[PDB]
């Protein structure tokens, strides 16, 4: 089926300490498999997955050396961004980065991602073509002019189309629960359809007793994790659609 | 911009008295990341609360998962108390076996 | 494998 890999890097400067805290988290198929934290014993890339433990010692040395590089990269830009926005000392700031590859059933890349955000808001992003940049603030114009004049897109394109899709394949060659549903009858009467113990989070509930879907009221909650590798969801006011289901459920 | 957290507390399984379980406290849609979370059992904080690593959603807001194994009893109440900059005082959310 | 940025902001 379809697969993916993502790296959520975060750097936060806080009034009180000299160097900002830097975290990097990796996901294979929307499941965490490795992490780095500059606040650790002595920071390094540790496995967060059962099937990741079999990686060579040379593998964690290169990855940890890279994270030290990103750390510095985030420390300089964070200082650069204070000037772009005419901020002074005293506040807390966040630079975030999301990169990754979505590949398909043919094992080839479908779309890569490279996107940055400052203070939680979008800052600059590599488009779907991997060649151009999208920048919203006028402060991000300085950056887009810098990167498109220093060939950043072509470098990131080489990672997305090369290292990303290659290594995600190697990770997957090292390693689908359907929901059990109930309905709560409690009258206030409002009905609630629960979907529990499914993986992945691909779920879709719906309320149609008359054959027509409902959005007037129809209060929902977005899929949330249970304390283990599953997820749950309920809907208010019951066909349940899931990738593991051969036929959507029916309960009333 | 800062975003007040969205807290919601819920059980793994439908709670039946005598069975193990996991109590969850899902905190989402907040910014900045600095946040304090504690789960309560009848006003007393629950020690040994395994808590997720922090990642962030597609809108860049942060989320984090707090959970502990537990065996529910019908007289005792469990709650989640959260400390964030965007709130004046800590906010506490009680688990209900309802919905 | 983690990416590795070139030019700063």
């Amino acid at each position: 089926g379809p697969h993916s890999m993502r790296y959520f890097e975060t750097a936060v400067s806080r009034p009180g300490l000299e160097e900002p805290r830097y975290i990097s988290v990796g996901y294979v198929d929307n499941k965490e498999f490795v992490r780095f934290d500059s606040d650790a014993e002595n920071p390094r890339y540790e496995p967060r997955a059962p099937w990741m433990e079999q990686e060579g010692p040379e593998y964690w040395e290169r990855e940890t050396q890279k994270a030290k590089g990103q750390e510095q990269w985030f420390r300089v830009s964070l200082r650069n961004l204070l000037g772009y926005y005419n901020q002074s000392a005293g506040g807390s700031h966040t630079l975030q980065q999301m990169s990754g590859c979505d590949l398909g059933s043919d094992w080839r890349l479908l779309r890569g991602y490279l996107q940055f955000a400052y203070e939680g808001r979008d800052y600059i992003a590599l488009n779907e073509d991997l060649k151009t940049w999208t920048a919203a603030d006028m402060a991000a114009q300085i950056t887009r002019r810098k990167w498109e004049q220093s060939g950043a897109a072509e470098h990131y394109k080489a990672y997305l189309e090369g290292e990303c899709v290659e290594w995600l394949h190697r990770y997957l060659k090292n390693g689908t629960d359907s929901p059990k549903a109930h309905v709560t009858h409690h009258p206030r009467v409002t009905l609630r359809c629960w979907a529990l113990g499914f993986y992945p989070a691909d779920i879709t509930l719906t309320w149609q007793l008359n054959g027509e879907e409902l959005t007037q009221d129809m209060e929902l909650v977005e899929t949330r994790p249970a304390g283990d590798g599953t997820f749950q969801k309920w809907a208010s006011v019951c066909r349940v659609y899931h990738e593991g289901l051969p036929e959507p459920l029916t309960l009333r | 911009i800062q975003k007040t957290p969205q807290i919601q507390v819920y059980s793994r399984h439908p709670p039946e008295n005598g069975k193990p379980n996991i109590l969850n406290c899902y905190v989402t849609q907040f910014h900045p990341p600095h946040i304090e979370i504690q789960m309560l059992k009848n006003g007393k904080k629950i020690p040994k609360v395994e808590m997720s690593d922090m990642s962030f959603s597609k809108d860049w807001s942060f989320y984090i998962l707090a959970h502990t194994e537990f065996t529910p009893t019908e007289t005792d109440t469990y709650a989640c108390r959260v400390k964030h900059d965007s709130m004046a005082e800590p906010k506490t959310v009680y688990w209900d076996r309802d919905m | 494998k983690a990416p590795y940025n070139x030019a700063t902001m």
